[PDB]
RNA sequence: CCUGGUCCACCCGUGACGCUGAGGCGCGAAAGCGUGGGGAGCAAACCGGAUUAGAUACCCGGGUAGUCCACGCCCUAAACGAUGCGCGCUAGGUCUCUGGGUCUCCUGGGGGCCGAAGCUAACGCGUUAAGCGCGCCGCCUGGGGAGUACGGCCGCAAGGC
RNA sequence: CGUGUAGGCGGCCUGGGGCGUCCCAUGUGAAAGACCACGGCUCAACCGUGGGGGAGCGUGGGAUACGCUCAGGCUAGACG
């Protein structure tokens, strides 16, 4: 169990003779914020399970993010899809300046401080990923060097 | 004819690389040994050497990358995630010794050539000098 | 005693129908199939059995899987001759990946196993005498080697990796040793401990898989003779 | 008969003489136009016959310019791979046209399919790239108004840019 | 669609010049405003004083990897 804040909720639907049915998709945030989260997004007939199932999911899905003094290592660009994001370090007591999805993800990140900007598609659900793999490929001069060591 | 023929050296690396080759043949060239052996001087290749394929000397480069990975997709990280040329023919670079860049906040380099030799984004700053920003690894 | 083995009658295998990756493992193409370098072969059976060895002495269990029939036979052998599960027949969509669900059929196994033996069979109707019976028959059709252990391997053996590359997916995604016997039809890469050599010919099967239960069992006590390989091994 | 381009082999010659390309010049399906010739078949228009509520159509019977040739204009198109050119780099499998060899094979040029890595919004692409790169040109910037109006340039005109 | 003018871009090696490029020094870059302190009106708004930065451009000295250029050579591009 984490912090476990959800990004975003929708209803999707579908057609089939005499009406639309529904269902529901839940993205979710799961983070201890020492450096660990998780993204899980919730698909079910039901809000609430929606709900769940996205932390489920999530909690199966994280990542060691490497943060340093409060902030990220290094700058990072990502592109994921239509998507794209910038990843800037701040100073200490900068703030965490995101739009609502990279900051959900990142301030269960650990993050206290780091500069950001959403690029191409403003997607939730595709920035959410994209935030992901963003950290998932971030470096610390340590494993930095730690590969060229020949 | 190759119009660029450092930008292709790179290109042949950055493609070798992404799919996980012992050694690369990229042509003779003074000045390009030179990024060569700054890139290993850093620790980015295990080395190179010269040979010759019928009176066609090459540079053998040899690339280093990381360690197998556990689970899906178990392919080794590399040691360049990133290499691309900045001063183009069409477009030179140039740039002052305060103007140097940072190359992934320190974890990177800037290869650039100078008036006193090739340097990189701290060779080049500690000597405090200035050149064509050649380009940048990482 | 290795070499001889196989130089007798087990690599060398599927022709003009490879992958390159596979190109490490190779010695040359022999009036049309690609005969595999045994002298490497051997380097590679050395840290797989190594791995196996290093954990056939710590309690670790294995999990054998081969749905091929020119192999099918001696994989039910040499696993139950070592107390491996292993899987003979259809190996189920996500049971690594999906045990615990997968599990609940293992469940029902002896849920029937046990109604079986009992005076509850004096009723019931023919209906039903004829489904459960049949339910069994099939339910007891799949599991017969996928029960033993009710706990994920720790590793997992394997004729034609290709061939079932499905399990090895599932087997990949929850980071589970993947050790093998695959030929010059398979990608190695996604396979850890690779055993490069015929996986058709139930000749080199039965050897590369012979050895490889008593290696499983010398670290265990109990070096006895062979098991049941000819019976109309050609 | 006259003539263009292109491919292979031989290491013979020159010695960076290269790539691109605003403007320019040339070519440019069909339809259309000018002078002259030709005319079987087909055939806009046209006239009948049916069909239909009507049928300025689809179907049937006729039918001219045209379609053909010479010389000269027009210069458009779903002029499409709807994918600018040049060079380099990045798994294979398959069948097929064509060239060479100490010819079950090896090697060069082209056309198709399936597909590594990777790319893509997806479809799909994938050494015939839409992959990774460099040079140069062309071009795009919500839908309708409108490819219209005006001006200019071209054309015999229809019109074109 | 092609041909091609101007223009843009250009393989490998050795040497001379040093225009681009890069470094140093010096002139310049009014004051006001902008930023940092400190003080003056009860504070502030205004305001004073001191400090710190300014691209650019000139002159003087220097460097020569890369672009440029002249010169000598080569054969992987191109042509025969
Ligand atoms: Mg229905
Ligand atoms: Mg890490
Ligand atoms: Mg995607
Ligand atoms: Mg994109
Ligand atoms: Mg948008
Ligand atoms: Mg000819
Ligand atoms: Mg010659
Ligand atoms: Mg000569
Ligand atoms: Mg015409
Ligand atoms: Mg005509
Ligand atoms: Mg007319
Ligand atoms: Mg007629
Ligand atoms: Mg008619
Ligand atoms: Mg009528
Ligand atoms: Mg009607
Ligand atoms: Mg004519
Ligand atoms: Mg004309
Ligand atoms: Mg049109
Ligand atoms: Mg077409
Ligand atoms: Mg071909
Ligand atoms: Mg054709
Ligand atoms: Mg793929
Ligand atoms: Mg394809
Ligand atoms: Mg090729
Ligand atoms: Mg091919
Ligand atoms: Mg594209
Ligand atoms: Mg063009
Ligand atoms: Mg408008
Ligand atoms: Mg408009
Ligand atoms: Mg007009
Ligand atoms: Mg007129
Ligand atoms: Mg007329
Ligand atoms: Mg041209
Ligand atoms: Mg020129
Ligand atoms: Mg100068
Ligand atoms: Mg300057
Ligand atoms: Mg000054
Ligand atoms: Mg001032
Ligand atoms: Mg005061
Ligand atoms: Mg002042
Ligand atoms: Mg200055
Ligand atoms: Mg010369």
């Amino acid at each position: 169990d984490f912090e476990e804040k959800m990004i975003l909720i929708r209803r999707t639907a579908r057609m089939q003779a005499g009406g639309r049915r529904f269902r529901f998709g839940a993205l979710v945030v799961v983070g201890d914020r020492q450096g660990r989260v998780g993204l899980g997004f919730g698909k079910a007939p039901e809000v609430p399970l929606a709900v769940q199932k996205a932390g489920y999911y999530a909690r199966r899905n994280m990542v060691e993010v490497p943060l340093q003094n409060g902030t990220i290592p290094h700058e990072i660009e990502v592109e994921f899809g239509a998507s794209k994001i910038v990843l800037k370090p701040a100073a200490p007591g900068t703030g965490v300046i995101a739009g609502a999805v990279p900051r959900a993800i990142l301030e269960l990140a650990g993050v206290t401080d780091i500069l950001t900007k959403e690029l191409g598609s403003r997607n939730p659900i595709n920035i959410a990923y994209a935030t992901m793999e963003a950290l998932r490929q971030l470096r610390t001069k340590a494993d930095v060097e730690r590969l060229r060591k020949g | 004819m190759l119009t660029d023929p450092i930008a292709d050296m790179l290109t042949r690396i950055r493609n070798a690389t992404r799919v996980y080759k012992e050694s690369t043949d990229v042509p003779a060239s003074r000045f390009k040994e030179e990024i060569l052996r700054i890139l290993a001087r850093e620790g980015f290749i295990k080395g190179y050497e010269r040979v010759d394929v019928d009176g066609k000397p090459y540079l053998r480069v040899y690339l280093k990358y990381g360690p197998r990975r556990q689970g899906p997709d178990p392919r080794p990280e590399q040691v360049i995630h990133h290499i691309r040329r900045i001063s183009k023919p069409g477009r030179r670079v140039y740039v002052g010794v305060k103007e140097i860049p940072r190359v992934r906040r320190g974890l990177g380099i800037a290869i650039l050539s100078t008036s006193k030799g090739v340097l990189t984004d701290r060779e080049a700053r500690k000597l405090g000098v200035g050149g064509e920003l050649i380009c940048e690894v990482w | 005693v290795k070499e001889l083995l196989e130089a007798g009658v087990h690599f060398g295998h599927e022709r003009k129908r490879w992958n390159p990756k596979f190109a490490r493992y190779i010695y040359a193409e022999r009036n049309g199939i690609h005969i595999i370098d045994l002298q490497k072969t051997m380097e590679e059976l050395e840290r797989t059995f190594r791995f196996i060895e290093d954990l056939a002495m710590r309690g670790g269990t294995i999990l054998f899987v081969g749905t091929k029939k020119q192999a099918q036979d001696i994989v039910r052998m040499e696993a139950e001759r070592a107390g491996m599960p292993y899987v003979n027949q259809r190996w189920l969509g996500g049971m690594l990946t999906n045990f615990k669900t997968i599990s609940q059929r293992v469940h029902r196994l002896e849920e029937l196993e046990a109604l079986f033996a009992s005076p509850e069979i004096e009723e019931r109707p023919k209906k039903e005498q004829v489904r459960l019976k049949h339910e069994l028959e099939r339910l007891q059709k799949y599991l017969s080697g996928f029960r033993l252990l009710k706990r994920l391997p720790d590793a997992i053996f394997v004729v034609d990796p290709t061939k079932e590359a499905i399990a090895v997916r599932e087997a990949r995604k929850l980071f589970i040793p993947v050790i093998a016997l695959a030929d010059t039809d398979s990608d190695p890469d996604l396979v850890d401990y690779i055993i490069p050599g015929n996986d058709d010919a139930i000749r080199s099967i039965q050897l590369i898989l012979s050895r490889a239960v008593d290696l499983i069992i010398q670290a265990r006590g109990g070096v006895v003779e062979p098991s049941p390989s000819y019976a109309l091994v050609q």
